[PDB]
């Protein structure tokens, strides 16, 4: 299981994910723990947009990495 | 004053924080969205 | 005298705002006289 | 051309609240480029 | 080619002394033949 | 139309004070558009 | 209409000096519009 | 202030990897607003 | 009082002297280029 | 911790090797970290 920082302005929060849960589990995974609504959420790690319907892992997103989410709409 | 490293900096540290590495690109899509990260970043999602 | 560096403070306000269309904001912004204020009543419909 | 020829009138009226750009030039061009005269207009039609 | 265009200079002049009636100025304009001098005059007295 | 056909004279004469226009178009009209004629005309009624 | 049918000649009249209008239309008529005509006349009455 | 005190915590890191060259070094930082993860990527390709 | 060269890069400027760099001023130069590192101003101080 | 106590050592072959003067002999051995070899050489120029 994956423990993953997310950053916004100057914030921070923690997330709990499983390896190969999907990027809308991932994301869903944040909203329940953040407010900021699924359909808002647009995740950037490493240069790239995270995708929906791709695994976390897919990424190579690393245990204690921060994952970037741009609020957007 | 007048130089954009120094300009751009924290939106720089942002991007490159982000993984977007390139500085020609950067600064180029940070022009355009006149210092914004947020549109910057979307810039670079598509060129 | 470009419009990049003659609007810089506000393309950066629309883009924050989520308006990254620049050829969009300078036209509403040129038509604006500058005012963000009016470019984005402009943006939404414009 | 107009956005560059009326530029500091037009940015007084969207100070003031009027954003239509149409409506604007169109005042302006009347006024003859008054600011004061436009809005009256821009006030009434 | 065109009243605004071609009274611009004189209109400007009316609108800074307060007389904001386009249709009126043109009318007194076009009658004192370009003359603000004897535009004036006209919006005065009608 | 008399505006547009005595705009030169109308302005000459506006421009040396003559600020009637029916006054004037009469003036010129009688002068055949001269306006150094139609100065003598309103010069004496 | 006088002004109107003698246009052309009371302008040549004006531009010559002759601005008295009911002298030249009286002078033209007799002339039957001839400007050289009415000129001789206006010289002598 | 003044390069060496400004960057000192990532000139270190870049050291620490074998980084020697000052002036390339402070050229890559500054293109990266003092990102050590980007100075690096520029360093390995003559980006700078 | 924050710090002091000497004072601050003591460990360093150490292994300097005892590899035969005695120049303080050059030492100095070399580590807060180097940002401390020992390795790093090493190499400065081999080329100039 | 204490300059004296800190270079005694050093100190001492400093003075062994006639460089009585506490004040250069501190002032060098602190920015040779302590180097008895670098503060000769130090002293030797100033």
């Amino acid at each position: 299981s994956l423990n993953i920082h997310i950053k916004s302005g100057q914030d921070k929060w923690e997330v709990n994910v499983a390896p190969e849960s999907t990027v809308l589990q991932f994301k869903e995974a944040i909203n329940k723990a953040n407010g900021i609504p699924v359909a808002n959420q647009r995740l950037i790690y490493s240069g790239k947009i995270l995708k929906d319907d791709q695994t976390v892992e897919s990424y190579h997103i690393q245990d204690g990495h921060s994952v970037h989410l741009v609020k957007s709409q | 004053i007048l130089d954009p490293e120094e300009r751009y900096e924290h939106q720089l540290r942002q991007l490159n924080d982000m993984g977007f590495f390139d500085f020609d690109r950067n600064v180029a899509a940070l022009r355009r969205s006149g210092g914004s990260v947020q549109g910057a970043l979307d810039s670079l999602l598509n060129g």
